[PDB]
RNA sequence: UAAUUGCGAUAACGAACGAGACCUUAACCUACUAAAUAGUGGUGCUAGCAUUUGCUGGUUAUCCACUUCUUAGAGGGACUAUCGGUUUCAAGCCGAUGGAAGUUUGAGGCAAUAACAGGUCUGUGAUGCCCUUAGACGUUCUGGGCCGCACGCGCGCUACACUGACGGAGCCAGCGAGUCUAACCUUGGCCGAGAGGUCUUGGUAAUCUUGUGAAACUCCGUCGUGCUGGGGAUAGAGCAUUGUAAUUAUUGCUCUUCAACGAGGAAUUCCUAGUAAGCGCAAGUCAUCAGCUUGCGUUGAUUACGUCCCUGCCCUUUGUACACACC
């Protein structure tokens, strides 16, 4: 449900049981790894009030790497929390969310950002060729 | 430690040092001193003598007088290598006097070909 | 931000004194807080 | 939470390669041969052709029948696509390897 | 067969263009806008 | 069910207006709808294909001098399709109506 | 953006003499909190112009600079930044002609800053050890200021800065 | 996407050129062309579409005739059909294919156009502009304004009102050109 | 395999080339006079040779050579010529120059400088 | 204040253009208008491993309905919004809450009045005047030519390499664009080491080719900081591919050659965040050709109290020969 910076992650909600798989997979991979948590930190990140639950899961795809993987991130917690009452929590939601929230950015909206504009001028945007005529 | 003519090379893992091998090149070295059913893993100082003897076959007995592996109207074709610069002089000869607006080129000194010279 | 008064604490109970600071030959603003050594008005701040 | 099925990454290639040309016989007669890049090497292309089952199967000249083996064994149909579907042994030959992959890591 | 192509307004073969077919955007460039070319 | 669609998957004698202004055009797109909530078919058919964008860039001024400017102008062509019935037991007059002119009409009826 | 964590999580909420900790996990006044340091240090690290592996970078350099004499990671990496600031150098003066430049503060913010793509650097020039670990000169050196929070041995000019910045006073 | 716009840039202002010359012995206006089912029609407004609509009727036929072989197709589906042209102070076109014609004609350019001015705006028109920027009689280079009214082409949307255009002014000694403007739309439509 | 690729040279080229019988063409070898890539020809042929032909020759006049001039820089390296003159142009050329077969090298107009002054150096 | 933007002063008072506003774009939303539906997710048919089913996957069948997702119409939405600070006389400035968004939303388009003899008859079948005519400055056709290389100045491209190069492997972007002929865009099959040849094939909205082979980048392994395996200039040969034509230079591929260059003086360029920076592709160019350019996404910094001085601009005051105005 939620996209990142030119990037869009999908939300899948209604209860069920454990292997949460991201596009078709295994939030136990997630290759382009290195920095593979932030999104089994949304999970983890359960730590606050609940522990793993019992649920969904869906796919994401859009723009490029961490991209995505900045996506499929808010897009799992973005989705917890999911309305409720079959999804979130059937009555104060705001058990995770504000909790899943006091240190969050993914769950936490999306970012104001996003690629566009240049200029007729050198590589455009901002950076103006270099000119330096005599 | 020395093959081909004056070329002595070695030190230098199999088929690494054989491009030192004036004449010998980056897939030459593996092809030829691969086909060698030499463990192209293998280094510098050492190596087969029946190697080198079969590496100056295959890649310097096929990689010469063959290319043919190293056993059996020919025609047929050839490198080179420390008998290279030898024949550039041959072909830049063999223009060096029929010449060519790019060959007589090499004589008088500018670029062979395309060269929009006036610069660099 | 030349470094302002020096008011310490009693004798021997104080880390250290704060000292206000703002600027001459640039800025200009309140202050006070991180630096202990022992200088003066006649030392001098920046900002 | 969680499996992989068909799944499992990379070495779950750098397996039905790794149990392809090591397991072998064979098809990968490729007369390619030497000249071409590299290493060891290249039935690890194959292991790619294959997890191409992912896609094409619903989404160089080594390549342009690096195929002709895959269809002559581990799937890779001619599909009424138009490429190749992962064939009879299908997410099954692989499915498997990539079983025996998974209790492999353990 | 080439270089040479003409530019329905006049004929000055060097600047035409693309998607219409005629330019340059000599003629164009504020004889087009309202011919139409929007912006 | 993977597709921003794929138009199309398209209907019901294809009637497609495809134009190059709004309002005063695609006004008969309410018009061509509404002229039909009245008796006729099933009408699955207010399909916005999404906006066409031609741009020409050409940089400012003929010549030599400036920075040359460069200036990009565009003039963008939109265009959709309506699904009325297909074939129909009914046609003829509900054949080609209305004439906001500057607007492009279709045909077809099928299949 | 875009760290991780754990690798030690060895947090030691003490160690920050003069101002620092009111700004040890900050930025402000000019960021807030970027994320404890650690993820300035990672950052001061894209110098070819990219994160990410930089990632790793920062990471190895950690497991590394620590497992060699472990003094929690994170909190050589704070007294890392810690005993390893400027302190007051001067800058310029206007006053003659031909200037000749006076000294103070050292806002801060400046101190853990002015050390931290400083250190950074340091460490970027290898060329001792002209090894083939980044996160190793990024590490020692950083270690070196670590076990260099010893003298010297790796910063330097940190001293430079301040042990000049009294004279021409 | 081929015609659409293109077919504009085609037959529309390629068009508008032959409804600019051979017939400003009339003064066009401008131009409208939509066909219903192969029925193309012209709907040139003419400020005296008179005989310059059909004398005797061979206006039209005429040029219409033309303007089909010429822009090659119709053989019947081209059709164009003479209107009558708005309270002409505007369009541009109007009072500078006037001017365009009175210096032209003969008046002196210093009141003359003081008369397009004093006329367009006389048409009820909140003002309008209109400098002559020739070569003022024998001389050097130069020009001069005449306007009163308001608008300022700033981005009052595409002006919203500002309706100006230039045109030729091919005197003898050389070339010196109009360009009037108008405030348009008082808010009318 | 197990090479053939390209190991510097070669084929029984230039070498064992063109060469192949410098008295090929002396029996043609027509079409044959192409047998060595990478140039020519989708078309065949020309004509203007006919005076190369029974002119360039034709007498004997045991003291061989002839005219033959042509703006052609296009008309590749013969070899069925063989040996004659023809002129080379640049403009204002037509520079003079032998067809020996010794080069079946490059291009008629080839063979003659239009540059002709490299200047100073 | 970005603003002659406002407040404030006050013999001024009241006001129009310009700035602003509005236009476009980029973002949020509706649970409005349907769309196939991204299928959110299910239904049949079906293939696989696996005690529900996960784990999947195809696939043409009816379903649905609506978020993801999508397309785009019609509206909402921000207004420095609270709150506090503080100039206090307020316009405002600022800090905190907190919104998709924070005081200028990011971006662009428009841009008044005067001025320059600025540059453009090599862009017009725009034109004054002068010049030019069956030995033509007209236009054609053939050939070179603008590409000639002791040397200077500028915009660049890629490199000096261990954050690397090198092979295998993992993935995923946006703007875009294209045919009646016909060498438009090109999928797929085969042949081709490679360039490419190719038999067919879809395709005037998202339909077909592009996101499903972007690259930088992540992992696994090889090299050992040695002008090495960094780098790839220059030349030797060859094979193909545009065109009537590729010698004069031509485009790609295949082997071999392998130089400068060990981070650059004095200067000087540019930029404060979906920036800079790196990486790449679409489009213009076009038969073929991009080291250009307009664009477009991909990773993804460090920096500030800023005004101090050097450069520019401005506003006054102050002096003034003139005023075609310090050419």
């Amino acid at each position: 449900f939620g996209k990142k910076k030119s990037a869009t992650a999908v939300a899948h909600v209604k209860a069920g049981k454990g292997l949460i798989k991201v596009n078709g997979s295994p939030i136990t991979l997630v290759e382009p790894e290195i920095l593979r948590f932030k999104v089994y930190e949304p999970l983890l990140l359960v730590g606050l009030d609940k522990f793993s639950n019992i649920d969904i899961r869906v796919r994401v795809t859009g723009g490029g790497h961490v991209s995505q993987v900045y996506a499929i991130r808010q897009a799992i917690a973005k989705g917890l929390v999911a309305y409720h009452q079959k999804y979130v929590d059937e009555q104060s939601k705001n058990e995770l969310k504000k909790a899943f929230t006091s240190y969050d950015r993914t769950l936490l909206i999306a970012d104001s950002r996003r690629p566009e504009p240049k200029k007729f001028g050198g590589k455009g945007a901002r950076s103006r060729f270099q000119k330096s005529y005599r | 430690l020395r093959l081909l003519n004056t070329n002595v090379d070695g030190n230098i893992k199999i088929v690494y040092a054989l491009t030192t091998i004036k004449g010998v090149g980056r897939r030459y070295s593996n092809l030829v001193c691969k086909k060698a059913d030499v463990d192209l893993h293998k280094r510098a100082g050492e190596l087969t003598q029946e190697e080198l003897e079969r590496i100056v076959q295959i890649m310097q007995n096929p990689t010469h007088y063959k290319i043919p592996a190293w056993f059996l109207d020919g025609k047929d074709y050839h490198t080179l290598a420390n008998n290279v610069e030898s024949k550039l002089r041959d072909d830049l000869e063999r223009l060096k006097k029929i010449r060519a607006h790019r060959g007589i080129r090499h004589f008088w000194g500018l670029r062979v070909r395309g060269q929009h010279t006036k610069t660099t | 931000v030349t470094l302002a008064k020096v008011i310490k604490v009693l004798g021997r109970t104080g880390s250290r004194g704060g000292v206000t600071q703002v600027r001459v030959e640039f800025l200009e603003d309140t202050s006070r807080t991180i630096v202990r050594n022992v200088k003066g008005p006649v030392r001098e701040n920046d900002i | 939470m969680p499996g992989v099925s068909v799944r499992d990454v990379a070495a779950q290639d750098f397996i039905n390669a790794y149990a392809s040309f090591l397991q072998r016989q064979g098809k990968l007669e490729v007369p390619g041969y030497v000249d071409i890049v590299a290493e060891g090497w290249f039935y690890k292309r194959a292991a790619s052709v294959a997890r191409h089952i992912y896609m094409r199967k619903q989404v160089g000249s080594i390549n342009r029948k690096v195929l002709q083996a895959l269809e002559k064994i581990g799937i890779v149909e001619i599909s009424p696509k138009g490429g190749r579907r992962i064939s009879e042994n299908g997410q099954r030959d692989l499915d498997r390897i990539a079983a025996q992959t998974l209790e492999e890591d353990e | 067969g080439k270089g040479s192509r003409q530019c329905r307004v006049c004929s000055s073969h060097t600047g035409l263009i693309r998607k219409y077919g005629l330019n340059i955007c000599r003629q164009c460039f504020r004889e087009k806008a309202n011919d139409i070319g929007f912006n | 069910e993977e597709q921003e669609q794929q138009q199309q998957q398209i209907i019901k004698i294809r009637i497609t207006l495809t134009s190059t202004k709004v309002k005063q055009l695609e006004n008969v797109s309410s018009n061509i709808v509404k002229n039909a909530e009245q008796h006729n078919l099933v009408k699955k058919g207010p399909v916005r294909l999404p906006t066409k964008v031609l741009k020409i860039s050409t940089r400012k001024t003929p010549n030599g001098e400036g920075s040359k400017t460069w200036e990009t102008y565009e003039m963008r062509i939109h265009k959709r399709y309506i699904d009325l019935e297909a074939p129909v037991q009914i046609v003829k007059r509900i054949t080609q109506i209305t004439i906001e002119p500057g607007v492009d009409v279709e045909v077809v009826v099928a299949s | 953006e875009i760290k991780l964590f754990n690798k030690w999580s060895f947090e030691e909420v003490e160690v920050k003499d003069a101002s620092l900790v009111d700004y040890v996990q900050v930025r402000q006044p000019q960021c807030p909190i970027i994320e404890r340091l650690t993820n300035s240090l990672m950052m001061n690290g894209r110098n070819n112009g990219k994160k990410l592996k930089a990632v790793r970078i920062i990471k190895h350099t950690l497991d590394i600079i620590n497992v060699l004499t472990d003094q929690n990671p994170i909190q050589v990496v704070v007294d890392a930044i810690t005993n390893t600031g400027p302190r007051e150098d001067t800058t310029r003066v206007g006053g003659g002609g031909a200037a000749r430049r006076q000294a103070v503060d050292v806002s801060p913010l400046r101190r853990v800053n002015q050390a931290i793509a400083l250190l950074t650097i340091g460490a970027r020039e290898a060329a001792f050890r002209n090894i083939k670990t980044i996160a190793e000169t990024l590490a020692e050196e950083l270690i070196n200021a670590a076990k260099g929070s010893s003298t010297s041995y790796a910063i330097k000019k940190k001293d430079e800065l301040e042990r000049v910045a009294k004279s021409n006073r | 996407k081929k015609r659409k716009l293109v077919a504009d840039g085609v037959f529309y202002a390629e068009l508008n050129e032959f409804f600019t010359r051979e017939l400003a012995e009339e003064g066009y206006s401008g131009v409208e062309v939509r066909v219903t089912p192969t029925k193309t029609e012209v709907i040139i407004r003419a400020t005296r579409t008179q005989d310059v609509l059909g004398e005797n009727g061979r206006r039209i036929n005429e040029l219409t005739l033309l303007v089909q072989k010429r822009f090659k197709y119709a053989p019947g589906t081209i059709v164009l059909y003479a209107e009558r042209v708005q309270d002409r102070g505007l369009s541009a076109v109007a009072q500078a294919e006037s001017m365009k014609f009175k210096l032209l004609n003969g008046l002196a350019i210093r009141r003359a156009a003081y008369g397009v001015v004093r006329y367009v705006m006389e048409s009820g028109a909140k003002g309008c502009e209109v400098v002559v920027s020739g070569k003022l009689r024998a001389a050097r280079a130069k020009a001069m304004k005449f306007a009163d009214g308001f608008l300022i082409h700033s981005g009052q949307p595409v002006n919203d009102f500002i309706d100006t255009a230039t045109r030729h002014v091919l005197m003898r000694q050389g070339v010196l050109g109009i360009k009037v403007k108008i405030m348009r739309d008082p808010a009318k439509s | 395999k197990r090479v053939f690729k390209t190991h510097s040279y070669r084929g029984v080229d230039l070498e064992k080339l063109l060469e192949m019988s410098t008295e090929d063409f002396v029996k043609l070898a027509p079409a044959r006079v192409r047998r060595r890539f990478a140039r020519g020809m989708t078309s065949k042929p020309a004509g203007f040779m006919k005076k190369l032909r029974a002119a360039k020759l034709a007498a004997p006049e045991n003291e061989k050579p002839a005219p033959v001039r042509t703006h052609m820089r296009n008309m590749i390296i013969v070899p069925e010529m063989i040996g004659s003159v023809v002129g080379i142009y640049n403009g204002k050329a037509f520079n003079q120059v032998e067809i020996r077969p010794e080069m079946l090298g490059h291009y008629l107009g080839e063979f003659s400088i239009t540059y002709t002054p490299v200047r100073h150096g």
